[PDB]
């Protein structure tokens, strides 16, 4: 019929977001402790769900 | 292996013979940093050590290196100027 | 296209064409709505719909502009959490959105520039709204975003190993180290700069890293 | 009065309380007729109330308002010449735009500025009339009439104070010019008031070089001749008699590189002064200290002008930066490309001092890439220690992909087609995917060519080639020369130098020919193959598995890998056969690609497109005839037809083509053309010598957002192809081609329009000197 | 061809081509090509029935002003500069008195050719081109030059008595200012929008009167070479600022007698109090001196490129740079004669001197008109 090229709703193509970074932080011994996270790499870690991951639309 | 052609890759951050004479055991970090600036490697978690290590590959055998680490105390007052050539 | 109609006739035409997705038509409704009535009661919601629909019609800068318009209209609003997510959610999709992902190619060795923008706005979402409809999931984005930053910064951290710049092995890995200790991309990089130390004959300084390798053996 | 309520009548954009704060009749405030009239003017001072009608029912107030807002559109009329957003840049600077609040006082004010725009364009016979077209609910359209009669043009330069160097000769150095002599044309010319400024500095350079250092242009008087075009210029100058660069006394922080500095201050003391030479010589130090790590080589020259001997005396005051500025480097615009592929294309190492040009050579490596649109960066000093200048290589990559066409028409033939599409740099990975092939009735041809350029980081360029030519030339059967051919070659890239690279790969070539053509050299190959194939028919077949070894080599110091302007790239391309092959031979060739810029802007560049080749046997055996060199058409020489240039094959007296359509596809066969004739396509030589000289030309009639991807390049083409095996013994009553002087010739221009799938290069070219068998298609439309 | 050779234009020529009286010529002599399309304030002298004119290629010839046959002839073929035998390239008009032909050159070098043979009895290089015709007056070669300078040269040798900058435009805003001598005052306008009297004895600014607009931050006339030459009736300077905006003002002080400071005045003569002018639509209009009271205007010339309003053979003669000549009646009467003695077009003004009407066109050069 006509041309077909479009775009619609999705919020997370994978959950690699939800498959976030491993935690192998410093269990280093004494004196071997260098700086670890700089700035917002110290992530403000707080939770408010709504729907999460791929689940929630935007309006 | 028996490969021949080298573009002779270099890696700086060293100190000249003028530069190692600019400082002395007892100098602060800043006293070195006025004379030498900073190294392009310092000590991450240990006491203040100011690593000026040169690297270069000439030819197939042999690697040029001039390692110059400036171990201060925790106050930055210099305690050891480690002068070190290649190998 | 969309002439001076009743504003809800301009709106509900778009409100269907949101669900129809005719954002060739719906956005031109929502524009000519807020071109004529940016003072509509739902013109904030139109701006919410525009932040929605621009991100639905690949107008991610206009989404950011409609975010910035909603910043210019009401930088405090109960849907700034929707916005500050969508500020990151654009910047998440601004970061890496090639069809090489559809053709199956890694984009985390590609530029995490808008990752860091999403690493701002998702974190600005959870700082501005620690409670939201998007606070929980966007936190995992952030920890994954620094892992994407880890897989990026590792991708050149091995490069200096094959470059042989053992100074620039260390400081890139040390650049990973001051930013994330947690990522295995840093922790696989952990013996490398120690090995690069042993290339710079900083075996003893590498022992300090081998001390870490001793104490972070798992 | 003290108000009960104000009725806020007429609102659309402005709020009630936003009006009410500008109402000094507000709730609680007393109401005076002055306060009412203040409510008139202060709501006029809101800027969005085209009317304010403040009234009252006692103290029951009511304010009726029409509004200057939304300008719904600004209509531009008569501005075919000038783009209207610049006219909107007059408008959008003036506090109004689409959606805004037009004061009808600003009609002439923008119009003055729009004429001031013309006045600052260079138009003065160019007026403008803005028409307010009021639209629903407050709105207005701004129709703009444009009364552009004429602009201004330069005609004259009077240089007073000058007595030595000639004005029009200097106009022949200046930018503002006007000439068509009877042996000279440079087109048509006009005026610009900043071409003024360069002509000053053309002149400022024009005296500074000679030693004129108390040279100073006194003033300049452009004639505001009352004719709306007339521009004559009265240039007051002081010629300012010459000075000798009579000695350098370079000083300051010389950073211990003084002997290196003295080479860059090597002058002749008593040579007539050139400050531009000094301006050169300072940067040499600045690149010296730049390559000595000091990215901040503060150099102040002071040519202490001594008029008493008519000299200058060169003080130079130097201040270096610091050596070890290269802490690190950053890369940007790698959002689709693989990052370390770009990181490997640099020579200045992090954690070092600055080699300033290793960056630029590293940028030249990226310049030599060609999958960029920009090679640039951000050379940023990171603040603090004098060891962190960290260079943020922001670059723009380029689009890839390329289609080639060879099919003519569908929907009246069978399932028959041409293919071929490129994905070189496959998705930022570098993978040079270029693949072609075709299934027709006359052939079923296939081809593969993909390179992993860095399967190992040495430029280990994993270029695997494959092909499958089930070629038939099927007329009704395998009659006229069917060969199913198949084989491969994986070739690899070797680091020879930083601009030099070698290639090598083993070529598997298995061919299974059948029903070969009755021409002489085809059998004469096979007769020198040791076959004894029958000549008067097509009654012979041929399996050959050629086991070949191919090789090559690259020179690369030329500007861009997509759009070069300067330098040269030399590309060796050769092969040899091994014991084990079905035919002991070789075929080696080479191409030249040099770029000689006529323009110093390199808008005119001589391009040397010349290509050579020779191929023969390796003893007791022969290079196959399908490996003979052809040209015409898509070659150097265009306007010809392809594979029409070279030797031409004699037939045999022939009966059966193994199927003979009745006086069609004649191979000197029984259907006509008996008793050997000679064919007309290039059967080709064992030698190649082709040449073309192309000349880059700008394209003026294109909006140059995409004309920067366009190269028009004129050329004149000339070549020769001949066979040193073409022996005048059966080619004695026929044309013999062992002579290097088969000098066929053409000329023309190319049509390089870079699409999103790259350039598709056409040419209307024409042959002028032609030899045997040259067929000509003047309209050559290619990729 | 010309179905497609269209371009952008806007003009509308004269109406009303009439001859109530007959126009003719006094003679033709066509002295080379003088000013040409390249504009110049070269304006001839017709003194003593001698056409003191030239062409700017060099040839300066005195002519017997009956047939314009050469009384003398010299050449300003400049043997030097960057070139030998140059064109004359004259900026100032042909000022002729004594054994001196004072002409400002665009070489910024003013001469004095002995008017018995044309031999340069003195020559002096001045500061910039003579943007006015040399008002060689009272011992002083008074020129408003390109650099706003008040040159005064001892006209017997060109010994510079002073050269001082004055009311001075932003660029070479084209227009003469021709410093007139009126009651001990060096009276000038200046192509900058002001008008002055300077000391005629030494070049000391007696007053400068800023009046109204010039180009530069005020887009005004670049089709009207606004006469910044003051035509001073004994106490009253009559001049235009730089936009034709007329003012009448005191001579010794600059005190505004009145102003018509709205004008579009190209050329103006204070013809008693029938102040004849050129409008921007090329209307000839008669103002007075008690206030510029319009005695009449007439629209018989439209979008023309006129010469100055002059009276010769009893009628208000106007020529143009369309080569048309028109005899307006002096007061409110129309074309009494229209002459087409040229179409190459007169950039020189009608010289109603020695009983003739001398006009040098751009290239269709010197014509002399009678009726």
């Amino acid at each position: 019929c006509s041309s077909d090229s479009r775009y619609k709703r999705q919020v997370s193509g994978d959950e690699a977001y939800l498959e976030a970074a491993p935690l192998a932080e410093l269990h280093a011994p004494a004196g071997m402790i260098l700086p670890v996270t700089s700035g917002d790499y110290a992530i403000p870690v707080t939770n408010g769900s709504g729907a999460v991951g791929k689940a929630l639309d935007i309006r | 292996e028996r490969v021949v052609y080298r573009p002779d890759i270099n890696q700086g951050n060293y100190l000249t013979a003028n530069d190692v004479s600019k400082i002395r055991v007892g100098m602060t970090q800043q006293q070195v940093a006025y004379a030498l600036g900073t190294p392009l490697m310092s000590d991450p978690f240990g006491t203040n050590t100011w690593f000026y290590v040169f690297r270069q590959q000439p030819g197939h055998e042999g690697v040029t290196q001039q390692t110059l680490t400036l171990t201060f105390n925790s106050s930055g007052v210099l305690t050891n100027i480690d002068n070190k050539p290649a190998l | 296209e969309v002439p001076d109609n009743p504003p809800n006739e301009i709106y509900a035409t778009a409100q269907q064409k949101l669900q129809d997705g005719n954002w060739r038509q719906a956005i031109t409704q929502l524009e000519a709505l807020d071109n004529r009535y940016p003072f509509g009661p739902y013109s904030q919601q139109v701006q919410l719909d525009l932040i929605y629909a621009y991100y639905k019609n690949a107008d991610l800068p206009l989404a950011q502009a409609a975010i910035d318009r909603f910043i210019r209209l009401n930088p405090t609003h109960p849907n700034i959490d929707y916005v500050m997510y969508m500020r990151g959610l654009t910047n998440m999709a601004l970061d890496d959105s090639a069809l090489q992902g559809f053709f199956g190619v890694d984009r985390s060795d590609r530029d995490p520039q808008h990752a860091r923008a999403a690493f701002s706005d998702f974190s600005k979402l959870v700082r501005g709204y620690p409670n939201s409809q998007y606070t929980t999931d966007a936190t995992k984005r952030l920890v994954f975003l620094k892992d994407r930053l880890a897989k990026y910064e590792y991708s050149v951290a091995e490069y200096y190993t094959e470059r042989g710049a053992w100074v620039a092995v260390v400081n890139r890995v040390e650049g990973m180290l001051r930013d994330y200790p947690d990522t295995q991309a840093t922790r696989d990089a952990l013996p490398l700069m120690e090995n690069a130390y042993r290339q710079m004959q900083m075996n003893a300084q590498a022992e300090k890293v081998a001390k870490i390798i001793a104490a972070n053996s798992s | 009065f003290v108000v009960k309520d104000i009725h806020f009548e007429g609102l659309q954009r402005v709020a009630v309380g936003a009006a009410l704060l500008s109402m000094p009749v507000r709730t609680g405030d007393t109401v005076n007729d002055e306060d009412i009239s203040n409510t008139i003017r202060a709501l006029f001072a809101t800027g969005n109330f085209e009317d304010v009608r403040v009234l009252r029912d006692g103290d029951t107030l009511l304010v009726q308002v029409k509004e200057r807002p939304t300008i719904a559109s600004i209509t531009f009329s008569g501005n075919k010449s000038v783009k209207d957003d610049m006219l909107k840049q007059n408008l959008e600077a003036s506090g109004v735009r689409v959606g805004e609040s037009l004061d009808r006082t600003t009609i002439a004010d923008i119009e003055k500025g729009l004429e001031d725009f013309y006045y600052s364009v260079g138009k003065y016979s160019a007026s403008v009339k803005a028409v307010v077209t009021p639209l629903p609910r407050n709105r207005v359209d701004l129709k703009l009439v444009f009364q552009e009669g004429v602009s201004a043009e330069i005609q004259q330069i009077n240089i007073v104070g000058n007595h030595a160097f000639t004005t029009d000769e200097l106009i022949s150095h200046f930018q503002l010019r006007d000439e068509v002599p009877w042996w000279n044309v440079v087109g048509d010319r006009k005026y610009q008031k900043q071409k003024l400024a360069g002509d000053l500095e053309t002149l400022r350079s024009y005296y500074l070089d000679r030693g004129y250092a108390r040279f100073n242009i006194d003033s300049t008087q452009v004639s505001l001749t009352p004719d709306k075009k007339g521009i004559y210029v009265t240039v007051n100058i002081t010629e300012g008699d010459q000075y000798k660069l009579s000695g350098v006394e370079v000083s300051g922080n010389l950073a211990g590189h003084s002997a290196e500095i003295e080479q860059l201050t090597k002058i002749e003391p008593g040579e007539l002064y050139n400050g531009t030479k000094v301006t050169k010589m300072e940067d040499d130090i600045k690149k010296l200290l730049g390559r000595y790590g000091y990215a901040y080589p503060r150099v102040q020259s002071m040519p202490e002008i001594n008029d008493a001997d008519k000299t200058v005396k060169l003080r130079v005051n130097v201040d270096a930066g610091n050596r070890f500025y290269v802490r690190k480097i950053r890369f940007e615009g790698n959002d689709t490309s693989k990052d370390a592929v770009l990181r490997r294309e640099m020579r200045q190492m992090e954690g070092a001092w600055l080699g300033s040009d290793l960056v630029d050579q590293g940028k030249e490596r990226l310049n030599r890439l060609g999958f960029f649109e920009t090679v640039d960066t951000d050379t940023q000093r990171v603040p603090g220690s004098p060891d962190q200048v960290d260079v943020v290589y922001k670059v723009k990559e380029r689009n890839t992909g390329s289609f080639n066409f060879g099919i003519g028409y569908g929907t009246e033939s069978g399932v028959s087609f041409q293919a071929g599409v490129q994905q070189d740099n496959w998705l930022g990975t570098g993978y040079a995917v270029g693949i072609n092939g075709t299934k027709n009735d006359y052939q079923t041809y296939a081809e593969l060519s993909v390179t992993n350029p860095y399967f190992t980081v040495d430029g280990v360029s994993l270029g695997g080639r494959l092909f499958y030519n089930d070629f038939q030339a099927d007329d009704a059967d395998l009659s006229d020369y069917t060969n199913k051919s198949y084989g491969t070659d994986v070739t690899l890239g070797f680091p020879i130098n930083e601009y030099n690279s070698l290639r090598a790969g083993l070529g598997y070539v298995h061919n299974s020919l059948s029903n070969m053509q009755p021409q002489v050299a085809m059998w004469r190959y096979l007769y020198s193959m040791g076959e004894h194939p029958s000549t008067s028919d097509q009654d012979n077949s041929f399996k050959t598995d050629d086991f070949t070894f191919n090789y090559g080599w690259t020179y690369n110091k030329l500007d861009r890998g997509y759009f070069p302007t300067d330098g040269s790239r030399v590309n060796l391309t050769g092969k040899v056969t091994i014991p084990g092959s079905d035919n002991e031979y070789y075929k080696v060739t080479l191409d030249t690609a040099t770029y000689v810029p006529i323009d110093d802007d390199h808008k005119w560049v001589v391009l040397g497109r010349t290509r050579w080749g020779y191929g023969d046997g390796l003893g007791g055996k022969e290079m196959p005839f399908y490996e003979n060199f052809y040209a015409g058409g898509s070659s150097t020489v265009r306007g010809f037809q392809s594979n029409t240039i070279g030797p031409k094959a004699v037939y045999f007296p022939h009966q059966a083509s193994n199927y003979d359509p009745d006086y069609d596809y004649e191979c000197a066969t029984q259907d006509g053309a008996k008793d050997l004739c000679k064919s007309d396509d290039a059967v080709g030589g064992n030698a190649m010598a082709v040449a073309s000289l192309e000349f880059i030309t700008p394209t003026p009639f294109i909006s140059d957002k995409y004309a920067n991807s366009v190269r028009t390049s004129f050329f004149w083409d000339m070549g020769t192809v001949w066979d040193t095996n073409w022996d005048s013994s059966q080619y004695s009553g026929y044309p013999d081609y062992s002579d290097p002087s088969n000098i066929r010739m053409s000329a023309g221009i190319a049509l390089q329009w870079m699409s999103p799938l790259g350039p598709l290069v056409f040419s209307y070219a024409q042959p002028f000197k032609k030899y045997d068998g040259d067929k000509a298609e003047q309209f050559q439309f290619n990729i | 061809l010309f179905n497609s050779e269209e371009d952008v234009v806007k003009m509308s020529p004269l109406p009303t081509v009439e001859n109530q009286f007959t126009p003719t010529t006094a003679w033709s002599t066509s002295v080379g090509s003088g000013i040409g399309n390249f504009y110049s304030n070269l304006h001839p002298a017709l003194a003593d029935n001698v056409v003191y004119a030239a062409d700017r290629a060099g040839l300066v010839k005195a002519l017997n002003a009956d047939d314009g046959k050469e009384i003398w002839s010299v050449s300003l073929a400049e043997k030097d500069g960057w070139f030998s035998k140059e064109p004359a390239l004259l900026s100032g008009g042909v000022t002729v008195s004594g054994g001196h032909v004072y002409i400002g050159s665009e070489k910024a070098q003013v001469y004095a050719l002995n008017t018995s043979d044309g031999t340069v009895a003195w020559q002096t290089k001045v500061a910039g081109e003579a943007l006015s015709r040399p008002v060689v007056s009272d011992g002083l070669v008074l020129i408003h030059t390109s650099n706003g300078q008040l040159q005064a040269l001892n006209e017997a040798d060109g010994a510079v008595k002073w050269t001082v900058n004055l009311d001075m435009p932003s660029l070479s805003l084209r227009g003469e200012s021709a410093p007139t001598t009126a009651f001990g005052a060096a009276v000038v306008g200046g192509d900058n929008g002001r008008v002055s009297a300077v000391l005629m004895e030494q070049g000391q600014m007696i007053w400068q009167q800023r009046i109204s607009q010039a180009t530069g931050s005020t887009e005004i006339d670049r089709l009207s070479d606004v006469d910044t030459t003051p035509v001073v009736v004994n106490g009253v300077v009559f001049a235009l600022a730089y936009n034709g905006n007329l003012t009448a003002l005191d001579l010794r002080s600059g005190q505004i007698m009145w102003k018509r400071e709205l004008g579009s005045v190209n050329d103006f003569i204070v013809d008693g109090n029938r102040i004849y002018l050129v409008d921007q639509n090329d209307r000839v209009m008669a103002l007075t001196i008690d206030g510029g009271v319009t005695l009449w205007t007439q629209s018989d010339l439209l979008h023309r490129l006129l010469t100055s309003p002059v009276l010769y053979n009893g009628n208000l003669v106007v020529g143009d740079s369309e080569g048309y000549l028109h005899w307006i009646n002096v007061e409110d009467g129309r074309f009494v004669a229209q002459q087409k003695v040229d179409s190459s077009g007169f950039q020189t003004e009608p010289v109603a001197a020695d009983g003739k009407l001398l006009i040098q066109a751009k290239d269709g050069t010197v014509y002399s008109i009678t009726r």
